[PDB]
């Protein structure tokens, strides 16, 4: 939802990476939301209960 | 330059009742860092490294 200027292409964040993009082809304001969604967790009780 | 005498004495005849704040951290924010998603960001070669 931000104002990108028609030259205003890369949206950057506090981590300096790309986030807010644009279509070369066609103006249209873009997000971004990386995935690898966090990682695994096992939840056992005792082998021998 | 407190005096100081002999044979005589300084004795408290009234008072305050005086509140104290202390402050002490408890916790650190728990940080659990992924290193393969830091380091090979989406890679198999460098993860084969
Ligand atoms: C207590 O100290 C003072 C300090 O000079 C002295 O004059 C006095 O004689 C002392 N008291 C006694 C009982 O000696
Ligand atoms: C003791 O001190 C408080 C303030 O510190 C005062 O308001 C009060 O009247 C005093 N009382 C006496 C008996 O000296």
């Amino acid at each position: 939802n931000k104002k990108f200027l028609p030259f205003q292409q890369f949206g950057r964040d506090i981590a300096d990476t790309t986030d807010a993009v644009r279509d070369p082809q066609t103006l249209e304001i873009l997000d971004i939301t990386p995935c690898s969604f966090g990682g695994v967790s096992v939840i056992t009780p005792g082998t021998n209960t | 330059s407190v005096a100081y005498s002999n044979n005589s004495i300084a004795i408290p005849t009234n008072f305050t009742i005086s509140v104290t704040t202390e402050i002490l951290p408890v916790s650190m924010t728990k940080t659990s860092v992924d290193c393969t998603m830091y380091i090979c960001g989406d890679s198999t070669e460098c993860s084969n490294l």
